[PDB]
RNA sequence: GCAGUCAAGCGUUCAUAGCGACAUUGCUUUUUGAUUCUUCGAUGUCGGCUCUUCCUAUCAUACCGAAGCAGAAUUCGGUAAGCGUUGGAUUGUUCACCCACUAAUAGGGAACGUGAGCUGGGUUUAGACCGUCGUGAGACAGGUUAGUUUUACCCUACUGAU
């Protein structure tokens, strides 16, 4: 029971987890730092 | 409301404060700034008092107050205490613990009827505690995280603990403080929510990337 | 305020320049050569360039 | 110092250099750290470097969760053996080398930290202060 | 201005004299001198030296 | 290896903001080649440790100028060599590669600095093993292993003392 805190609407689980997978998916990456050709 | 601010370029706010009903305290590091945030929405009813308790900065977890009560360890001394005797409330009894966890505020979560605790802190303290505070006490945890003022901020309105809380945990908490509790984050996931701000009945203060999402459950939580 | 009197004022001295092609040093829009030595007096100036 | 250090850290005698392994006193499931550089380090011929209480180091891991292990990570050490001076003139030692894990940030990766902290490093840190019950 | 008390020896420690020790279990002690320092290392007893405050009460 | 002039043309259309043809003049001895001029009745021959100084063709630092230089961040450029320019894995290694910090981890010289200064891992005696060649003794600049490193009390220099 918490919130994305990131868009807000997304209550995710206590398992151990952040802000909602769309906002990790859209917003963060960590792939940078390669040319992809 | 909530303020943000950053006592020097830190997002950690209760870790440089100590917010009470009554009183707060301060660090003494400049940012006229981070000041403000409080003289702003108070009243000369609640003093202000820069102070650093055994030549620290840290002094929101070295201590744990209430609105008739401080508690500083054992490594402060007489003219910390004096400048704090000659500047608080006499409404207040300040008193010089001698016990081993010198991190009061990581081992105690008080407001001005409850007290979370730390597990193996003596029972010659907990008496202290409730002596002076004037509060009821209890030893659990929060959520495996023994730090109880550290990973869980608490008011008498409201209380939020942290995001691995299981919902069990939460209902028995909400249960013994008799407050309603939540399960959320500040300053961008930072798990560590007693830290990371600070909290009265009509005030809370956060750092400047306490976003929105973050604001608006510390304003429904704490407002009621 | 921008005032483009004054503007075109300030051009006068930090935009209205030449350059030098081997020393780079500023020079007036009025020049034939570069005055300083060490380039060689050099009669191949180019000018300051204000947009882009 | 201001890899997310607050504050200005006065000096204390340098007392483990790399090569050194001193324990973990984090929840993160490491129980050691093998310094291999130093944040901050200056440069001199043969003079191998050297971190104290409050630095930051680079570490790696030698015991433990071996999703840990074999990859270098920032780490701050919170306890030192070798007797160094506060301004008030004593001396102090603890009987451990010890430290911890963080990010390059400051942010500690582990929720609490078993056994005493200098206060050198916990003013310096924040979340290290934290997530701390014990400072000297 | 305060003055301390060696854990060992019971002597009076004026500021700047001494070193200081933070055990595991962060009961902190401290020493006048290297001859407590080192007799605490070795696991003398105060209650048997015979220059110490402890023994000397305890013996009255 | 470095520099200068011509610069087809690439560089959102915008020959040098920048990169690059054809060539062309030409520099240093810090590179190979060539010579055989000095040493064949002793110039002790690799590298590393140590230590000092010098050069600039500047990696950083300081001050300036120009940029498809808003800021930020970068690039190029000018004086400038005052100060600094690392810890480590593998390798005998110079060279190289990789990890990490760092303001930076620039290039070079002094009989390819430096063995009565060290070391002796390597090369470069004799022992011995393998592979290939050879009928054979034996060869290999191929691999591997073991293998004595000398003297200063003189003159000068230098450091300090009368
Ligand atoms: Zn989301
Ligand atoms: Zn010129």
């Amino acid at each position: 029971t918490l919130l994305c805190c990131n868009c807000g609407t997304p209550i995710d689980g206590s398992t151990g987890l952040v802000m909602c997978y769309d906002c990790i998916k859209l917003t963060v990456d960590i792939t940078q730092g390669i040319p992809r050709e | 409301m909530a303020t943000r601010t950053q006592f020097e370029n830190s997002n950690e706010i209760g870790v440089f404060s100590k917010l009470t009903n009554t009183y707060c305290l301060v660090a003494v590091g400049g940012s006229e700034n981070f000041y403000s945030a409080f003289e702003a929405e108070l009243g000369d009813a609640i003093p202000i008092v820069h102070t650093t308790i055994a030549g620290t900065r840290i002094i929101g977890r070295m201590t744990a107050g209430n609105r008739r009560g401080l508690l500083v360890p054992t490594q402060t001394t007489d003219q910390e205490l004096q400048h704090l005797r000659n500047s608080l409330p006499d409404s207040v009894k300040i008193q010089r613990v001698e016990e081993r966890l010198s991190a009061l505020g990581n081992v105690i979560c008080c407001n001005d009827y409850v007290a979370l605790v730390h597990p193996d802190i003596d029972r010659e303290t907990e008496e202290l505690i409730s002596d002076v505070l004037g509060v009821e006490v209890f030893r659990q945890t929060i959520s495996g995280n023994i730090l109880v003022g550290s990973y869980c901020s608490l008011s008498n309105q409201g209380g939020l603990v942290h995001p691995q809380t299981s919902v069990q945990d939460q209902e028995e908490l909400s249960s013994l403080l008799q407050v309603p509790l939540v399960a959320g984050t500040v300053n961008r996931g930072s798990s560590v929510v007693g830290a990371g701000m600070v909290v009265n009945d009509y005030l809370a203060v956060t750092g400047l990337d306490t976003t929105a999402p973050e604001l608006s459950v510390i304003e429904s939580i704490f407002r009621l | 305020i921008i005032e483009p009197s004054l503007k075109a004022l300030a051009s006068k001295y930090n935009c209205d320049k030449s350059v030098c092609r081997k020393c780079y040093a500023r020079l007036p829009p009025r020049a034939t050569n570069c005055r300083k030595r060490k380039c060689g007096h050099t009669n191949q100036l180019r000018p300051k360039k204000k947009l882009k | 110092s201001g890899n997310g250090a607050q504050g200005t850290k006065f000096r204390i005698s340098l007392g483990l250099p790399v090569g050194a392994i001193m324990n973990c006193a984090d929840n993160s499931g490491a129980r050691n750290l093998y310094i291999i550089a130093v944040k901050g380090s200056g440069s001199r011929l043969n003079r191998l470097p050297a971190a104290s209480l409050g630095d930051m180091v680079m570490a790696t891991v030698k015991k433990g969760k071996p999703e840990l292990r074999k990859k270098v990570m920032p780490a701050i050490v919170v306890r030192q053996a070798k007797s160094w001076r506060r301004r008030d003139g004593v001396f102090l030692y603890f009987e451990d080398n010890a430290g911890v894990i963080a990010n390059p940030k400051g942010e500690m990766k582990g929720s609490a930290i078993t056994g005493p902290v200098g206060k050198e490093c916990a003013d310096l840190w924040p979340r290290v202060a934290s997530n701390s019950g014990v400072v000297v | 201005m305060k003055v301390e008390i060696d854990s060992f020896s019971g002597a009076k420690i004026y500021p700047g004299r001494g070193t200081l020790f933070v055990r595991g279990d962060s009961k902190i002690f401290r020493f006048q001198n290297s001859k407590s320092a080192s007799l605490f290392k070795q696991r003398k007893n105060p209650r048997r030296i015979a220059w110490t405050v402890l023994f000397r009460k305890h013996h009255k």
